[PDB]
């Protein structure tokens, strides 16, 4: 679970 | 005094004992610096100091003579050794020890083993790496499995790294080789030295020091998909009094692979000075630098795996989901300095400074989401993320011997700091370009670069880490050896989220190994280690999730032969968790608090296998690097984890050096196995939870090499000569990735 927005 | 002597020749220990009774001396050794050697026939009236170095003759044993008592001693670089076993390890407790001394699991990848197959980066030397499996992010990430867990630790020359979230790779996992002289993987619980970090392994890397006579080469190489390598090391004495000695390496690689519009090229430099003070004290400064520079990067994966509505996606190995302008660049340097004394009482300090800088510079764009659709469109989803990561370390450690009952022993005491920064700033609020390209199946990686916009998250995180250590090796019996260890931690971190403390956390180290022979012994050990959680990992109540801990429970008999040219060994491990940060579905269908949507729940897991595994002299000119690993990783409720892992792992590799006229001829060969491995995805389009498998492969490689002038040489490494289709990541991101296809290297050396 690493902050990142891909998608979401 | 003159005293009378009497000592027949006969096993060295037994000499050293009567010695004290027929000097009236007491006399420190360590059994096992003693056991191989023999002592030589003294007779007559002599000095005691002239008796003990007759005594002692032909042996190359110091003496150290302090009080009404003497000590002795009988005392590493894998460089042109011709083995794939190592001599000696300090990277479990910092005490120079033997492979079957020490109570773990620890594996070592000697030069030899690098410059015979040809392995250039860090990952090649894990796909080499007997109990380790590699899976697949994307084109510039991979993941190595040991025991269930995932590895976060990289330490370079001890020093741990501080760039561990993988969201943000920055280096860590595609090192290049010419700059180091081995890298050794320890397994289970390494909190010791460690300090924070997680479970699994521990990767830790030998930088190359100068020598101090004149050596160098240079490497040209060529591979497949226009992959050109080139390297040149230069070594030895540079003052005429030779109190000064120095090192200095460059490589440059640029390469593409048999996925479509993507390169990559490398450029790595490194010097090391050397500084003889006085004769019992040396300077040592150094500098490095690498930089991964790619085009055409992919993300989370190579394809989807479902189309517009469901089905099954079918592509070639040579399909690269990534934009033409997609790089993850990757760049890494560290500027050091270490000083290490000698003192009188046979104890050595060690001063070690470092600086490191772990940078990165990624604008992505790839297909991502379920595509293609059914008239052959898709879309890209395009981030870009930039940061840098400056993290100060100094650590300082003695190591010495002591007596208790007439016997010898060796302690351990050090503290270590640490003060890292890590800032980053994130872009997803696009000014509005189009997403869509028209072509799925003809996808060549063309499409525009968006305007980024403004930031949309930032970064600011300030760690400090700070820590305390002894340990001890108690001589309790000739056959036996006692280790009692600890380390007291400090874990903070400061920044925009809120702060993480930990004060006066505590890691354990219990060890014993017991001597049946002069080849076998049998080994015990505990240790454990802990990982504070990210912000984000919190329960129902918003409250943060305690440290993820975990302990290394391990027994085995290890194995030597041909005075340590061979290793054997043989253990069994089990490994529990607590605070494994998971799911909690329960929460997450029906929220409560307003101040969390996604809550996460504590929960614990345990590995429960067995390892078996062989390196070094087979037979005079026949080398080998062998193991096999079986594990399976459960839950708390009683369900596999890290099934993507597989249960049952078989690597091998050897090589044959010819006797007789052609004693110039090398021929050398690998052959890796893994039992099947699967994941669980979930099919959105059509609401489903599918099973996706992996079945049993093969994966052989081999290796030919000639001694050509006396100074030139040349090789050929051919890796998957059978050209197996096999899959290397699954179920992330609703993804998929191959694994490499034919290959082969060629190689010329030349050795000034
Ligand atoms: C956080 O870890 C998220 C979600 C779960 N998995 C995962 C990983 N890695 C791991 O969980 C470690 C074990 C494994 O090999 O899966 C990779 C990570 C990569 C990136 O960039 C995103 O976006 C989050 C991914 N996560
Ligand atoms: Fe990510």
């Amino acid at each position: 679970x690493r902050x990142k927005k891909k998608t979401t | 005094q003159e005293v009378e002597f009497d000592i027949p020749p006969q096993a060295l220990g037994s000499a050293l004992q009567e010695f004290g009774r027929q000097a009236d001396i007491q006399v420190l050794y360590r059994p096992e610096e003693v056991r191989n050697k023999r002592s030589s026939a003294i007779k007559g009236k002599l000095e005691p100091n002239q008796a003990i170095t007759e005594l002692l003759r032909g042996t190359g044993a110091s003496v150290d003579f302090q009080g009404n008592a003497i000590t002795i001693s009988v005392a590493t670089i894998t460089e042109d050794s011709g083995s794939y076993t190592p001599g000696t390890i300090a990277t479990a407790t910092r005490l120079v020890l033997t492979p079957r001394e020490t109570p773990q699991s620890i594996t070592v990848v000697t030069r030899q083993n690098m410059d015979d197959f040809g392995l250039n980066n860090i990952d090649d030397v894990m796909r080499h790496t007997p109990g380790i499996t590699v899976s697949a992010y994307d084109t510039d990430r991979n993941n190595y499995y040991a025991r269930g867990f995932s590895i976060n630790n990289f330490q370079y020359d001890g020093i741990p790294s501080t760039a561990r979230n993988v969201g943000y790779s920055a280096g860590n996992t595609l090192s290049d080789m010419a700059i180091y002289d081995r890298v050794e993987v320890l397994k289970g619980a390494t909190g010791l030295l460690t300090g924070a970090g997680s479970l699994g392994a521990t990767i830790n890397l030998i930088r190359k020091k100068p020598t101090h006579e004149f050596k160098g080469h240079v490497e040209l190489g060529a591979g497949s998909w226009d992959n050109y390598r080139s390297e040149l090391d230069v070594s030895g004495p540079l003052t005429e009094s030779g109190n000064v000695r120095g090192r200095a390496v460059a490589a440059y690689q640029d390469k593409h692979s048999f996925m479509d519009h993507y390169e990559r090229k490398t450029s790595v430099y490194y010097g090391i000075l050397e500084f003889d003070l006085n004769p019992d004290t040396m300077l040592t400064v150094g500098a490095d630098y690498q930089d991964n520079d790619p085009k055409g990067s992919g993300w989370s994966g190579s394809f989807p795996l479902f189309d517009s509505q469901g089905n099954r996606n079918d592509v070639s190995r040579s399909f690269n989901n990534g934009a033409k302008w997609s790089s993850w660049e990757q760049y890494t340097r560290t500027v050091f300095a270490n000083l290490e004394h000698n003192f009188a009482n046979g104890w050595v300090g060690k001063v070690q400074l470092d600086h490191k800088i772990n940078g990165y510079h990624a604008p992505l764009g790839a297909i991502m989401g379920d595509w293609p659709a059914p008239d052959n469109s898709a879309k890209i989803v395009a981030q870009k993320y930039t940061g840098e990561t400056k993290s100060n370390s100094l650590d300082i450690y003695l190591t010495g011997p002591f007596q208790f009952l007439g016997r010898e022993h060796e302690l351990v005491v050090g503290t270590s700091a640490s003060f890292s920064h890590w800032e980053g700033k994130s872009y997803w609020n696009l000014r509005n370009y189009d997403n869509t390209t028209d072509d799925f199946i003809n996808w060549d990686g063309d499409i525009g670069k968006p305007d980024w916009g403004t930031p949309s998250q930032y970064i600011d995180d300030k760690t400090r880490q700070l820590g305390s250590y002894m340990t001890a090796r108690f001589n309790v019996t000739d056959d036996l050896n006692l280790f009692l260890g600890g380390r007291v931690v400090d874990y903070r971190v400061t920044g925009l989220n809120p702060t993480i403390r930990e004060s006066g956390r505590f890691i354990p180290y219990v060890g014993a190994v017991y001597d049946l022979n002069d080849t076998y012994s049998v080994y015990a050990s505990y240790t454990d280690i802990f990982m504070p959680q990210d912000s984000w990992y919190r329960d129902s109540s918003n409250k943060l999730l305690e440290p993820d801990e975990g302990q290394n429970y391990e027994i085995g008999i290890k194995g030597e032969y041909l005075d340590g040219r061979l290793n054997t060994s043989l253990a069994y491990f089990e490994i529990h968790e607590e605070n494994r940060a998971e799911e909690d579905a329960l929460y997450n269908s029906k929220p409560t608090n307003p101040a969390i949507t996604y809550a996460y729940k504590g929960i614990k897991a345990k590995t429960k296998g067995y390892e078996a595994e062989i390196s070094g002299e087979l037979a005079p000119g026949w080398q080998v690097q062998a193991g096999y690993t079986h594990k399976i990783i459960r839950d708390d409720s009683g369900k596999k984890v890290s099934t993507w892992e597989p249960q049952d792992q078989l690597s091998l590799y050897t090589s044959y050096k010819f006797k007789g006229a052609l004693d110039k001829l090398t021929v050398g060969g690998g052959a890796r196995w893994q039992g099947k491995s699967w994941q669980m995805v979930y099919n959105n389009p059509r609401s489903r939870w599918e099973k996706f498998s992996q079945e049993d492969y093969w994966l052989v490689d081999l290796m030919a090499r000639y001694q050509i002038t006396d100074k030139l040489s040349a090789s050929v490494n051919v890796n998957n000569v059978f050209d197996k289709t096999y899959y290397t990541n699954i179920g992330f991101y609703t993804s998929a990735s191959y694994g490499d296809p034919r290959n082969l290297m060629f190689s010329t050396r030349w050795d000034f």
